[PDB]
């Protein structure tokens, strides 16, 4: 059974940075990439990041072009994410997902989604 | 007179795992496929051919 585990709540203050980890199990980690979405309380979902778990290639949106950094570890199959320059509009809920829209090896776009 | 010995009952096989599978899904399930004159060529190595 594909299981994804996320970290706990963060009480970081403005002017600081937030580090969050996602853990995956029950499926081939290398076969698929890792995507991360976000949702503001009372608003719709909002994609923020994608990364291929094979070569370390990463993709960001224009809104978060230079606000976040990411790393991945294949030894434990974990994803660490640093969000910088917090604002009062950053209170939300972030979600981990297995991306099936972009390839892990070459980045070719696939037909699918976060399953 | 002779020698006595016991014989095996079952048989077991152990192999490491199926990890870092070759990107066959990426090639087969690509959203857009190129034309015949410009066929996309890719090299796959150092993985498990499932």
């Amino acid at each position: 059974q594909v299981q994804l585990v996320q970290s706990g709540a963060e009480v970081k203050k403005p002017g600081a940075s937030v580090k969050v980890s996602c853990k995956a199990s029950g499926y081939p980690f290398t076969s698929y990439g890792i995507s991360w979405v976000r949702q503001a309380p009372g608003q719709g979902l909002e994609w923020m990041g994608w990364i291929s778990t094979y070569n370390g290639n990463t993709n960001y949106a224009q809104k978060f072009q230079g606000r976040v950094t990411m790393t991945t570890d294949t030894s434990t199959t974990t994803g660490y994410m640093e969000l910088r320059r917090l604002r009062s509009d950053d209170t939300a809920v972030y979600y981990c997902a297995r991306d099936y829209t972009r390839g892990a090896w070459f980045g070719e776009s696939l037909i699918g989604g976060f399953d | 007179t002779s020698n006595f010995r016991v014989q095996p009952t079952e048989s077991i096989v152990r192999f490491p795992n199926i990890t870092n599978l070759c990107p066959f899904d990426e090639v087969f399930n690509a959203t857009r496929f190129a034309s015949v004159y410009a066929w996309n060529r890719k090299r796959i190595s150092n993985c498990v051919a499932d």
